């Protein structure tokens, strides 16, 4: 219920999401998060096409890196230099031009100071 | 029938 990942401030975590590939509707994949009591917040999104978009929220720029492995149909989020304000549930979702579309289960992450 | 959109950065 309250079960999740626990990271010490300054530590790192990697997430992954399955990304079947580009359809007529969607041209990428990414993550958003929702902290207790707050609205959903964009985190990052990446295009299936190499070189098209790689978007980051201002709050994670320089600390998080999104990457794709199309040969494995996967995308990854490397979350470095984690801080307490990164505590949230992290959700993967298909992207269209960078925006994320959730058409209904996340990964709960607690970062201590 | 319904969708949640989380917009990329402005």
């Amino acid at each position: 219920a309250s079960g999740g990942v626990f990271v010490q401030s300054g530590g790192s975590l990697r997430l992954s999401c399955a990304a079947s590939g580009a359809t007529s509707t969607f041209d990428g994949m990414g993550w958003f998060r929702q902290a207790p009591g707050k609205e959903r917040e964009f985190v990052s999104a990446i295009s299936y096409e190499q070189g098209s978009y790689t978007y980051y929220a201002d709050s994670v720029k320089g600390r998080f890196t999104i990457s794709r492995d199309n040969s494995k149909n996967m995308v990854y989020l490397q979350m470095n230099s984690l801080r307490a304000e990164d505590t949230a549930t992290y959700y993967c979702a298909p992207a269209y031009e960078g925006d994320l579309y959730a058409f209904d289960q996340g990964t709960q992450v607690t970062v201590s100071s | 029938g319904s969708v949640q959109i989380v917009y990329k950065p402005k």
